[PDB]
């Protein structure tokens, strides 16, 4: 239950080879998060590809009203 | 632009004293100013990782360019990432790195940035392929392909110019447009000073850092600068005078740099949020605001990271 | 009409559900608060430091000792007290600065984005801005922006012109799809397909210079007329 | 315990999930020599 990261030594916590949102910032690209424990590195987003060819297109057929708030 | 400083920390009682245990001792007197300069380390240390998720993370999904990079003779080897490098970064990334540049751990530290430099390449990367397989379309909703001679050609007529003038010039504007980034990338190369201001920034951090160090070393009109040599030499009563003045003025020293700190920290966060209003609105679309995004009429933009800041290709 | 009136009345509603739920929302209000009594209660504490004199009691100093060394034991209070009260005054002016940035990006936000319409994008919320209002708070302002965002996207063949009895036309305003059959204009926005004519489109000159021009017919709405 | 040193470092019975500094640590020395000329 000893890890090593680049900011110093973590005692305590495992690491995991799973990804997730971060949710306790560590440093260096490593989060900690309790599910017991544990300490992974965040992912930045889902992956996504598009389909981009020489003479295809893509066109809205539907819309949505949305309504956010700022402080 | 510059986006972020270096996250710093210090350790009050090993700067303010040294290995010996009873100045502590007396130190326990003299207030809790330890537990302030802690939260505003803290803070300044938040608000640049903030600064720096602010800047960067706009978009919640991570596009991958096409494995065919053909764009109707537009040319973009130069910005996209290279996968032959192991750090998987493009030329001009790796120019920036290069162009830009001790250890005494005194009680000051470091603190390492929470985002690596892989994953804010991992973020221009992302930002690039969306705004060129998907036009603007990818910053107000999902990503909807559109080939890029016809992206040329709305961006024109954004301008006030009709799509035919882009339509039968295609060829030209493509081999202008490769020569000016040619141009580019050797002019950047060719000039020390065009990165002047993120020397600058880490030049002032050093140079601060470096006289809150060196400052140690006054006396501040006691008999002698080392503390040990004091408790073996005098009567007590008035070593404890002494040693009163000496921790006054490394306070009154420490403060000083706690003060510069902030207002630097400040000044760098306006910086940013300038930083992150042209990523929002020169690169998710194109702005009609003159002079805002380069100069002339403006057609689009792309990012690129650099030490603590990122370089705007208009 | 009643759809839109439909889901911004879903929307707003929602908007109220998850301001009633979620705790966090109001935060950076409440941190200015959680800042400042913070502070001033440092400063009431720093009233019971001794700075390294022998007591934190003043009228005990005068009381207990002469006044030979009574006086340096007041001067190092006095000192002490004043740096405090100077240190506290200047992180208050840094915040004050901070805080009057924070009310110009209010200021123009509510010029713009709520007396009118702004094509800024970002700037007023997330999607293709449409509308906003302001609701006060303490110490703060918020801001609801309604806005409008496309969805439902679908696949189409397209090309930049059309070649017709060897001239080029150009889509006045739209843009050229296809289903697989048939060729229509439509808005950029929005699926509306329409059939070409010589009104929705623009002719310069012939169709040997553009690339990836494609072959098809343009009704002319005057021929039936002058049929007849 | 650790989770007492927080709890004593933030003046409260209940700490809120987060990282918090509590302190520093340092090596104490093991035993002292002494070297004199001749
Ligand atoms: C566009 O989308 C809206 C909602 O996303 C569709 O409205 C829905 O229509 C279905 C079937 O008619 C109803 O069961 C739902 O209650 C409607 N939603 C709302 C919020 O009223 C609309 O039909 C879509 N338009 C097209 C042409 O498919
Ligand atoms: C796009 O531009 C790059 C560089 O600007 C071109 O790469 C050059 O290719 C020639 C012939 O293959 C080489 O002799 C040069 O050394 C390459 N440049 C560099 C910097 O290595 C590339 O050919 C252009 N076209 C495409 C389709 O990528
Ligand atoms: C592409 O769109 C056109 C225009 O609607 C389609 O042509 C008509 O399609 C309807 C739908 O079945 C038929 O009732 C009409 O008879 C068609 N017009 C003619 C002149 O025959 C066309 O079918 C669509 N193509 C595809 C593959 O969906
Ligand atoms: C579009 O139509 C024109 C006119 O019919 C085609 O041009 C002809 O192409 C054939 C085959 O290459 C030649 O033999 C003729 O001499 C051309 N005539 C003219 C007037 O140019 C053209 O090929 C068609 N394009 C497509 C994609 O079908
Ligand atoms: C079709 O797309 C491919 C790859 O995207 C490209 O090489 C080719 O030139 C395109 N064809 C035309 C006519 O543009």
């Amino acid at each position: 239950n000893v890890f090593q990261t680049r900011a110093g030594c973590l005692i305590g916590a495992e690491y995991v080879n799973n990804s997730y949102e971060c949710d306790i910032p560590i440093g260096a690209g490593i989060c900690a998060s309790y599910q017991s424990i544990i300490a992974y590195t965040m992912s930045l987003g889902a992956e996504n590809s598009v389909a981009y060819s020489n003479n295809s297109i893509a066109i809205p057929t539907n819309f949505t009203i949305s309504v956010t708030t700022e402080i | 632009l510059p986006v972020s400083m270096t996250k710093t920390s210090v350790d009050c009682t090993m700067y303010i004293c040294g290995d010996s245990t009873e100045c502590s001792n007396l130190l326990l007197q003299y207030g809790s100013f330890c537990t302030q300069l802690k939260r505003a380390l803290t803070g300044i240390a938040v608000e640049q990782d903030k600064n720096t998720q602010e800047v960067f993370a706009q978009v919640k999904q991570i596009y991958k360019t096409p494995p065919i990079k053909y764009f109707g003779g537009f040319n973009f080897s130069q910005i996209l990432p290279d996968p032959s490098k192991p750090s998987k970064r493009s030329p001009i990334e790796d120019l920036l790195f290069n162009k830009v540049t001790a250890q005494k751990f005194k009680g000051l530290t470091v603190l390492p940035p929470l985002l690596t430099d892989e994953m804010i390449a991992q973020y221009t990367s992302a930002l690039l392929a969306g705004t060129i397989t998907s036009g603007w379309t990818f910053g107000a909703g999902p990503a909807l392909q559109i080939p890029f001679p016809m992206q040329m050609a709305y961006r024109f007529n954004g301008i006030g110019v009709t799509q035919n003038v882009l339509y039968e010039n295609q060829k030209l504007i493509a081999n202008q447009f490769n020569s000016a980034i040619g141009k580019i990338q050797d002019s950047l190369s060719s000039t020390p000073s065009a990165l002047g201001k993120l020397q600058d920034v880490v030049n002032h951090n050093a140079q601060a850092l470096n006289t809150l160090v060196k400052q140690l070393s006054s006396k501040f009109g006691a008999i002698s600068s080392v503390l040990n040599d004091i408790f073996s030499r005098l009567d007590p009563p008035e070593a404890e005078v002494q040693i009163d003045r000496l921790i006054t003025g490394r306070l009154q020293s420490l403060q000083t740099y706690v003060t510069q700190q902030l207002i630097r920290a400040a000044e760098i966060r306006a910086s940013a949020n300038l930083a992150a209003t042209k990523m929002s609105e020169c690169v998710l679309g194109q702005s009609k605001r003159v002079d805002f995004c380069g100069k002339g009429y403006h057609l689009m933009s792309f990012p690129q990271s650099a030490p603590h800041g990122v370089v705007f290709l208009h | 009409q009643k759809l839109i009136a439909n889901q911004f009345n879903s929307a707003i509603g929602k908007i109220q559900d998850s301001l009633s739920s979620t705790p966090s929302a109001l935060g950076k209000l409440q941190d200015v608060v959680n800042h400042n009594a913070q502070a001033l209660n440092t400063l009431v504490k720093q009233l019971s430091s001794k700075f390294g004199a022998i007591s934190s009691v003043l009228n005990d100093i005068f009381s207990r000792l002469d006044p030979p060394e009574a006086e340096v034991q007041i001067d190092r209070l006095i000192t002490g007290r004043l740096q405090s009260l100077q240190t506290y005054v200047t992180q208050q002016l840094i915040r004050a600065a901070e805080i009057r940035a924070s009310a110009n990006l209010a200021a123009t936000k509510m010029s713009e984005c709520v007396l009118g319409q702004s094509k800024r994008v970002d700037f007023c919320g997330k999607g293709y801005h449409l509308m906003s209002f302001p609701q006060s708070a303490p110490h703060g302002v918020v801001f609801l922006h309604v806005t409008y965002v496309p969805a439902q996207e679908k696949n189409f063949t397209t090309a930049p012109a059309i070649c017709h009895d060897g001239k080029a036309h150009f889509p006045r305003e739209g843009v050229f799809v296809s289903n697989g059959t048939h060729w229509f204009v439509t808005q950029r926005n929005f699926y509306e397909p329409q059939i070409i004519t010589t009104d929705n489109t623009f002719v310069s000159g012939n169709c040997d210079v553009v690339i990836g021009i494609v072959n098809n017919t343009v009704y002319d709405p005057l021929q039936p007329e002058l049929d007849s | 315990d650790p989770l007492s040193e927080t709890k004593c470092t933030l003046k409260s019975f209940t700490v809120e999930k987060g990282i918090y500094q509590t302190s520093n640590f340092r090596v104490q020395p093991t035993e002292s020599i002494v070297r004199f000329p001749n």
